[PDB]
RNA sequence: CUCAACACGGGGAAACUCACCAGGUCCAGACACAAUAAGGAUUGACAGAUUGAGAGCUCUUUCUUGAUUUUGUGGGUGGUGGUG
C-alpha cells in the first residue's frame, strides 16, 4: 500500500501487459490466448487461456510450477501468493490472436501462403464466424515486397462497433528472404453476443403483430 | 523400389507402375511433401522437427574445425554460407537434401 | 459493534456498481445504517503522445485516457458480519480496501 | 568469465535449489538481488551452461527467464550433491 | 569514418604474463630436516601464517591484502 | 527539402543522452577442438616512474592467486555501422 490510487491502476495495467508479453514469448508453442488477474486478498490468481492445457500442465506438475516460479521471482510476490491456472479457450476458431499464431507456425513448416491463408479463413467461417479477413504483406516470392489480403463474409470497421465485435491480432514471422506481417481481422457475429449489445446499431427487427378477428361478438360474460 | 522387382515383376506383363512421376527434374525430393498436407489440414500448430541438439553442436567440429570454413563448405554443398550456420549450434528446421549433402561431403555419419 | 470504511476502486462502471449493490444488498439483508455510496468526482488521466515515431507527416496528436471510477460507504457492523461481506464480493476489476476505524 | 569457484557455488546451488533464475538485465548490476553474487556473474554463468544444453532461456523486457532442462538437472548433482533430490518444481 | 591513423606510438604492449618465474616456495631447509621462516608472516589476524610479505625496497607488502599491509621495516 | 522538410525526430543536448572529435581502460570472445599447465593454465596488487587521473594502464620491484582463465583454430556476441 501508501501508493495513490492513479499510480496503483496505472501499475496494474503495466503489470498485465509484462505477463501478456511474457506468455506470448513463452507458450507460442502451446496456442496461448490471453490472460486475466483476479487480485485478491489471500492468493491473487492468474488465468491462462491456451488451447493445449496438456502441454502448458507439463508432467506431473512441471511447467506450470515453473512458471509460477517465474512470476513471483520477477515480480517480486511472496510465496504462495500467487497461482497460475490454465482453462482451456473458449471456442479457438474464433480467437484471432489464436489464429494469427496458427498462421504464423503454418507458414513456418513451408505451406504456401495461398494455401496456409486460405486455411484460416475457412476455418475462421467454420466457427460461425460472420466474417474474417486475413493480410500477408512482405517480400512474398520476390525482391519487392506485395501485400496479399484474403477475406470471406463480410467485416465492419467504422466506428464504436469495431471495438465490439472485431478481434485483431498482429504477428511478425522470421523467413529466410526476411520479415513477413500477419494481420488478422475477425467479426463475430453479435446474435451469439453473451455480454454488451447484441446487434448492430442500425438494425431494426419488428414484432410481427398477430391478426384479430373482425366482429368480435358484441356480448359481456361474467363472474 | 530400386531394381528388387521391376523386373521381376515384369515377366511378360510389362505394365504394373508405368504412371508418370511428379515432374520437376531439377526441384527438389518430395520427403515432405506428406507432411505438406498434414500441416494444411490440422487446425492447430504443430512443432516442425523441432531442433539439431548434438548433430548441430558435435558435427560442427568434426566438420569445420578439420580444415575448412562455412564459406567454403556451404560452397561445396550448394547452399548459401547463412544455411550452414543455422545448421551449426540450433535454429534451422532440417530438410534431407541439405542434411545429406552435408553428410556425404565431409564423412561424418550423424543424421 | 465497529466503525469501518469500505472504499471501492475500478476503472469499469459496470463492474463497480453492482458490487456497490452487493455491499448495500447485504447491508439491509440484515438491517444497520448504511451512509450509503458517495460517488466521488470521475478521474481521467490522460497522456498525450505524439502519433508516431519520427517526426515525419503533419503534426497529429492522439489523447489516451483511464478513467478511474472512486466509492466509499461507510457502514458500522459487529465484528463477525464484516469479513463475511468483505470476502463474498470479490469481482476482477475492482479494488476493494477496508479501513479499521 | 574468471568468476571465483565460490561463486559458481552460490550460483549453482541455488538454480538447484528452486530450478529458476530471472535476474534483471542489467550489466555492473552490483549484487544481484537474490544470490549473494553480483548480477553480472548470474547473466553469463548461464549464458555458459545455456550454449551447451542445460538450461533454456527467455528474454523479455530487460529481463531474463532461466529454467533448468532435464539434461541439466542430471548433470548439477555430482557438481554440488547427491543424488535422489528433486531440483524443479517436479516435487509435488 | 573510413579507417584509424592511431596517432600514439604503436602500442599493442600487453600486461607482465603474471610472470612465470621458477619454482619459488622455500623457507630454507638445514639437513635433517628442520626449516624456519624468511620472508616473515604478517600481522594480520585474517592472515593466518601463510603469506609472504615481498621486500622491495624499505618495504614489506603483503599479496593476501588486495592493496596495503605496510608493517615497514 | 513544395503542399506532404525547416519550436519536426516528442530533439528545452553543461556530464549522462551521444550517434561526432582528442585520448585511456575492459571483454561482457559462449561453446568445441588442440597446445601450455600442479617443477603453476592464470588473477590481482603497496610505493615510485608514468598518466588528465588513487587506471598495477604499462614499467621497476616480489608478493598473491589458483585450473575459471591464456594461446591458436572455427565460431559466438554486440553495433544510434550501411541499405527505408
Amino acid at each position: 500500500a501508501l501508493i495513490s490510487k492513479k499510480r496503483k491502476l496505472v501499475a496494474d495495467g503495466v503489470f498485465y501487459a509484462e505477463l501478456n508479453e511474457f506468455f506470448t514469448r513463452e507458450l507460442a508453442e502451446e496456442g496461448y490466448s490471453g490472460v486475466e488477474v483476479r487480485v485478491t486478498p489471500t492468493k491473487t490468481e492468474v488465468i491462462i487461456r491456451a488451447t493445449r492445457t496438456q502441454d502448458v500442465l507439463g508432467e506431473n506438475g512441471r511447467r506450470i510450477n515453473e512458471l509460477t516460479l517465474l512470476v513471483q521471482k520477477r515480480f517480486k510476490y511472496a510465496p504462495g501468493t500467487i497461482v497460475l491456472y490454465a482453462e482451456r479457450v473458449q471456442d479457438r476458431g474464433l480467437s484471432a490472436v489464436a489464429q494469427a499464431e496458427s498462421m504464423k507456425f503454418k507458414l513456418l513448416n513451408g505451406l504456401a501462403i495461398r494455401r496456409a491463408a486460405y486455411g484460416v479463413v475457412r476455418y475462421v467461417m467454420e466457427s460461425g464466424a460472420k466474417g474474417c479477413e486475413v493480410v500477408v504483406s512482405g517480400k512474398l516470392r520476390a525482391a519487392r515486397a506485395k501485400a496479399m489480403k484474403f477475406a470471406d463474409g463480410f467485416l465492419i470497421h467504422s466506428g464504436q462497433p469495431v471495438n465490439d465485435f472485431i478481434d485483431t491480432a498482429t504477428r511478425h514471422v522470421l523467413m529466410r528472404q526476411g520479415v513477413l506481417g500477419i494481420k488478422v481481422k475477425i467479426m463475430r457475429d453479435p446474435a451469439k453476443s453473451r455480454t454488451g449489445p447484441k446487434a448492430l446499431p442500425d438494425a431494426v427487427t419488428i414484432i410481427e403483430p398477430k391478426e384479430e378477428e373482425p366482429i368480435l361478438a358484441p356480448s359481456v360474460k361474467d363472474y | 523400389r530400386s531394381q528388387g522387382q521391376i523386373n521381376a515383376a515384369r515377366r511378360q506383363g510389362l505394365v504394373v507402375s508405368v504412371d508418370k512421376k511428379y515432374g520437376s527434374t531439377n526441384t527438389r525430393g518430395d520427403n515432405e511433401g506428406q507432411r505438406l498436407t498434414k500441416v494444411d489440414r490440422e487446425t492447430d500448430i504443430v512443432k516442425p522437427k523441432k531442433l539439431d541438439p548434438n548433430v548441430g553442436r558435435a558435427i560442427s567440429r568434426a566438420r569445420t574445425d578439420k580444415k575448412m570454413s562455412q564459406k567454403d563448405l556451404a560452397t561445396k554443398i550448394n547452399e548459401k554460407p547463412t544455411v550452414v550456420n543455422d545448421y551449426e549450434a540450433a535454429r534451422a528446421i532440417p530438410n534431407q537434401q541439405v542434411l545429406s549433402k552435408l553428410e556425404r561431403a565431409l564423412g561424418v555419419k550423424l543424421r | 459493534i465497529i466503525k469501518i470504511r469500505i472504499t471501492l476502486t475500478s476503472t469499469k462502471v459496470k463492474q463497480l456498481e453492482n458490487v456497490s449493490s452487493n455491499i448495500v444488498k447485504n447491508a439491509e439483508q440484515h438491517n444497520l445504517v448504511k451512509k450509503g455510496p458517495v460517488r466521488l468526482p470521475t478521474k481521467v488521466l490522460k497522456i498525450s503522445t505524439r502519433k508516431t515515431p519520427n517526426g515525419e507527416g503533419s503534426k497529429t496528436w492522439e489523447t489516451y485516457e483511464m478513467r478511474i471510477h472512486k466509492r466509499y460507504i461507510d457502514l458500522e457492523a459487529p465484528v463477525q458480519i464484516v469479513k463475511r461481506i468483505t470476502q463474498i464480493t470479490i469481482e476482477p476489476g475492482v479494488d476493494v480496501e477496508v479501513v479499521v476505524a | 568469465m574468471l568468476m571465483p569457484k565460490e561463486d559458481r557455488n552460490k550460483i549453482h546451488q541455488y538454480l538447484f535449489q528452486e530450478g529458476v533464475v530471472v535476474a534483471k538485465k542489467d550489466f555492473n548490476q552490483a549484487k544481484h538481488e537474490e544470490i549473494d553474487t553480483k548480477n553480472l556473474y548470474v547473466i553469463k554463468a548461464l549464458q555458459s551452461l545455456t550454449s551447451k544444453g542445460y538450461v533454456k532461456t527467455q528474454f523479455s523486457w530487460q529481463y531474463y527467464y532461466y529454467t533448468l532442462t532435464e539434461e541439466g538437472v542430471e548433470y548439477l548433482r555430482e557438481y554440488l550433491n547427491l543424488p535422489e533430490h528433486i531440483v524443479p518444481g517436479t516435487y509435488i | 569514418r573510413k579507417k584509424k591513423v592511431y596517432t600514439t606510438p604503436k602500442k599493442i604492449k600487453h600486461k607482465h604474463k603474471a610472470v612465470k618465474l621458477a619454482v619459488l616456495s622455500y623457507y630454507k631447509v638445514d639437513a635433517e630436516g628442520k626449516v624456519t621462516k624468511l620472508r616473515r608472516e604478517c600481522s594480520n589476524p585474517t592472515c593466518g601464517a601463510g603469506v609472504f610479505l615481498a621486500n622491495h625496497k624499505d618495504r614489506l607488502y603483503c599479496g593476501k591484502c588486495h592493496s596495503v599491509y605496510k608493517v615497514n621495516a
